[PDB]
DNA sequence: TGCGAAATTCCATGACA
DNA sequence: ATTGTCATGGAATTTCGCA
DNA sequence: TGCGAAATTCCATGACA
DNA sequence: ATTGTCATGGAATTTCGCA
């Protein structure tokens, strides 16, 4: 009001140009614009008047911006409509993300067999002798597979099918997702008793468990094949599909899962023989050599606008299952600790500390 | 002449009939006659039927060349033998009352017999449960003569597991009045 | 069994290189190659070999080829792989694409408002007044929206809510997609009755509804942040949302919905004034105009590896809702025409025409 | 003096009580005073809350600076006041027993009235289903003033639905015989 | 020392709820 | 406290057989 | 005739089941 | 017989105010 009262007689105030003629009319200042008669409203009414805008539709910059103009002028006008848009809380959680998020890392394959296994469950699928899923582990450094049917994915069911399996040896790392069977005390237990670390993927983020997931893909691919024409009879498939998976070639490795387990194939058709005249300790040998020699992946480069994680920034957590009509993110919250560029620990919503994956944040826009 | 290598030839054989323990009897025993590794499967009875079920599950993992048992009717059967040719396995017998296998083999079966009676005492019928660990004991005793494990001679790696304490494998005089009472 | 004969003895034959010794060895002709020795199997026995490697685990050119190297060799086996690979229904409808689909096409703006409806359901939404869908009406060429509450998507509902639209103006063409209200009969008869031509995109396709579609975001997301804090009464917001999103600046047209089918603000917060010493006929002239000025976007780029449909290939549409374990696609079948880049005609796997998106197809592998 | 623009002013109404059609009694007549484009809105009842209900409709797709009626009951209550207020519409009325609008509006209401009875006679009880195409019709009639249709001044276009022939909008003497029996 | 063709490698595409 | 993966088939590149 | 800053435009990202 | 679309906010580019 007084900022006004000095501008139309004709003194200078930083931030309006001195070229244009500011008057009175009707009570209000105004000004004599390239687009036409705009009306300057004091300091104290500028918040009010975007507020006004945004809430029409709840829109973003320039849609906010446009409704102002068509009325009002004043210096740095986006500048107090992008001081709204951060303190919109129905805004920051509603929508979406428009910056991607960093390039996927590519995390060393286990040195050795029986260093990480992966598992997860496959279903629920058609009935099949009473069973609907499936445990399937993988051992991360060779890709073999073992195949478990289940009637639930339980954690008594996947005890019961690692006791079998741990028979022939004990894995240093299980990894999976956050699923009941995995998450349960019984099943941490279970792991301790045997000197097993159990380590889990960021919630909601199967990438985590590639290595699976991927195995997941060529075990249905391979049971639809054989069960073309035929009634999906799958659980007398299931040893039938590990053992074929598991003796087939990887065209980038040149190997398959039960050379890079044994070094030898056993008395399987087609069954390579160019080890034949050496001796065990030389197949090994050479074994140990092809095992560190194997071809490794790297980091792709990152897309034009993506966005890496800084300590203290202000992120927002994907909401899990989001009802009908309802925010697709979490209020904000604080990056406390940066594991990789890929995995933060945040201040999670309800006080807690969480670890969770990039994919699954976004940053919180306007600051 | 070729090397000896893994899955060249299984040893096959039963042991028992053993106290009941969740209804199994019976102990199929499978020994690699190269590395040394063994398998244990329960079983109810020592019939083709319960014989090709546990050899179903062994045998989605690897295939043996030749399988190796003595003239046991499981193993003499023409189903038994027809399962055997659908996946190329020879079946090789021994002479009926010579039993052969090899010098490691029979020594082999010799500690499991041993292992098992170590133990069936105290606790005779939950040997269901122990044969996992049962499995990883023998895959993980040092061999003298090879100076590897059949773990090692497997796979070609150490274990996560090594068996530095070696169990007496002979039963004190505790365990032998327990087990003349049974 | 003869062509090996004269290779025995040292004649040559076209596809085996002479600088190799071909022998023979346990009744088998044999080679001494630098991978080894290879077993070199009849003619007639050659597409039987590829036949059980490929079936182990059905497998690719690659992964096939590998295991029968193990033990065979012979002139071009690839060209004997890839043969196999062909003829196997299961991989062929099985298999997943490797080549993306063409880039999309921009089709044109409507020139004028009523040129075109774009028509579809969202829903089912939380119970609002007995209500669970809404019908979402958009003008193609001005984004104007009208919204209508329905308890079913159905014909009935349809019909009573588009009496009381056309009651403003009757469409000249109205496009939705192949959902069960606007491919009845009659609903059809309707259309009939009043001059108006139904267009239906092509099944499974909502790209091609995308003026709806993209609308359809814009209501839940500005329901969403009404709601927020609040049980999802959304019945008594429609017409709220619907007068805020037709009056919304597009920040690329920097024009509402409202003023590119009125050339003119209502009495609503904001109303833009720049026309206002202008006469109606004056206001109309500049409004046509704007409306043939509009920006238009162009066709993407292709991908590297995209295809585009000529007349005569083997293509294979997708199946719609697979079954669990069931191939993810159709038997192969012919494109009949080309109606454009991204949209053919085929004859359908059961004897049928129909027409299909190219993102629904894949092209025969192996031709 | 600003040109005559769309929602300068809307001019509304009620035409009835008129044959009970699933259920309605009246229309609510919706005028806009510069395009001569009109609205119909079916009511129960010529109440304020008919009235409300009905401009939410219209309201949801224009809202008007002023609207104009006569002293109704309907218009003239508070609650139409608050309601006009919220919406920040101006509301203007005629002087009682004065009724005045415009020239081009008044034209329009006879037109409404007329047409509506012509089709009235032989069906008085389906003119609920009547009201869409009479809106077009009324709103493709050419105006001798402006040389334009309402459609054409509303959207700046030509129509789908040109009405080339125009209804006698005189009753034909069969028309007459039948509607002084009802 | 270089040619045509076969063999190998490359890698974008898509799917694991 | 954790992290994508890899079969697939045309295309691009290298290797082979021969001179 | 050019500077710093504000204003405008650009456009990759994601979601419409 | 048919076909993607567009709000969004950082970044890139242009324009503005002044000299
Ligand atoms: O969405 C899932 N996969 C889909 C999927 C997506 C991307 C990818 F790169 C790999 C994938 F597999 C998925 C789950 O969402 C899930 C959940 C959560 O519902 C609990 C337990 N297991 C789960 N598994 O196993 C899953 O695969
Ligand atoms: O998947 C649907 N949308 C999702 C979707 C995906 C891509 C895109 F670019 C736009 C989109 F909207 C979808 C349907 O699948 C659908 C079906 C088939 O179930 C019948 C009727 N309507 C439908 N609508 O409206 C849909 O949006
Ligand atoms: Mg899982
Ligand atoms: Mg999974
Ligand atoms: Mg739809
Ligand atoms: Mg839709
Ligand atoms: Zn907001
Ligand atoms: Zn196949």
């Amino acid at each position: 009001d007084a900022e006004l009262d000095q501008l139309l007689q004709g003194h200078y105030i930083k931030g309006y140009p001195k070229q244009y003629t500011y008057f009175l009319e009707d009570g209000k200042v105004k000004v004599s614009r390239p687009e036409g008669v705009k009306i300057i409203p004091p300091q104290s009414d500028r918040q009010k008047i975007v507020l006004q805008a945004h809430n029409l539709a709840h829109t973003g910059r320039e849609a906010t911006l446009l409704k102002i103009a068509n009325l009002y002028w004043w210096p740095n006008m986006r500048k107090d409509v992008v001081k709204q848009l951060g303190r919109c809380q129905q805004c920051l959680i509603t929508n979406a993300s428009n910056k991607a998020s960093g390039p996927i890392l590519r995390p060393d394959r286990p040195q050795k067999p029986f260093d990480k296994f992966f598992i997860d469950y496959i279903g629920p699928l058609p009935p099949s002798q009473g069973y609907l899923y499936v445990l399937v582990v993988v051992d991360g450094m060779t890709g073999f597979t073992w195949l478990y049917p289940t009637k639930a994915p339980s954690t008594s069911a996947t005890v019961k099918s690692l006791n079998v399996l741990t028979s022939i040896a004990i894995p240093k790392v299980i990894h999976s997702d956050q699923g009941a069977a995995f998450t349960s005390s019984t099943f941490a237990e279970w792991a301790k008793e045997r000197g097993i670390h159990l380590e889990f993927s960021t919630p909601y983020h199967p990438q985590s468990s590639g290595k699976v997931e991927r195995k997941n893909s060529d075990i249905k691919r391979l049971l639809t094949k054989l069960l073309v024409g035929r009634p999906t009879k799958w659980y007398d498939l299931l040893p039938v599909v590990q053992l074929a998976l598991n003796n087939t070639y990887s065209p980038v490795l040149k190997y398959t899962p039960h050379q890079l387990l044994f070094g030898i194939d056993s008395n399987t058709p087609f069954a390579n023989q160019d080890t034949l005249d050496l001796t065990r300790e030389e197949e090994l040998s050479l074994l140990q050599e092809i095992r560190t020699s194997l071809y490794h992946p790297s980091t792709p480069p990152a897309s034009s606008r993506s966005w890496s994680p800084v300590v203290g920034q202000l992120v927002q957590e994907r909401v899990a299952r989001p009802a009908s009509l309802r925010p697709r993110w979490h209020k904000p919250s604080t990056v406390l600790k940066v594991l990789n560029p890929r995995t933060v620990v945040i201040l999670d919503h309800l006080g807690n500390n969480r670890t969770v994956s990039i994919d699954n944040l976004k940053p919180t826009s306007h600051q | 002449d070729r090397p000896q290598k893994p899955f060249d030839k299984f040893f096959i054989d039963y042991i028992g009939p053993l106290p009941p323990s969740q209804g199994y009897l019976y102990v199929l025993v499978v020994v690699d006659g190269m590395t040394g590794f063994t398998w244990l499967y329960p079983t109810k009875a020592p019939s083709t039927s319960a014989t090709v079920k546990s050899l179903n599950v062994l045998t989605s993992i690897a295939i043996p060349k030749v399988i190796h048992s003595d003239q046991g009717a499981a193993f003499t059967s023409s189903t038994f033998a027809e399962w055997a040719k659908e996946r190329g396995i020879h079946l090789e017998f021994s002479t009926p009352y010579h039993p052969q296998s090899s010098g490691k083999v029979e020594r082999k079966n010799s500690d499991i017999k041993r292992l098992l009676t170590k133990l069936l005492v105290g606790r005779p019928t939950k040997w269901y449960d122990l044969l996992p660990v049962v499995q990883l004991a023998l895959n993980n005793t040092y061999s003298p003569v090879l100076k590897y494990t059949p773990h090692q001679l497997l796979f070609g790696i150490d274990s996560n597991t090594p068996f530095a304490n070696q169990d007496t494998l002979d039963l004190t005089r505790e365990e032998e009045l327990s087990l003349l009472q049974e």
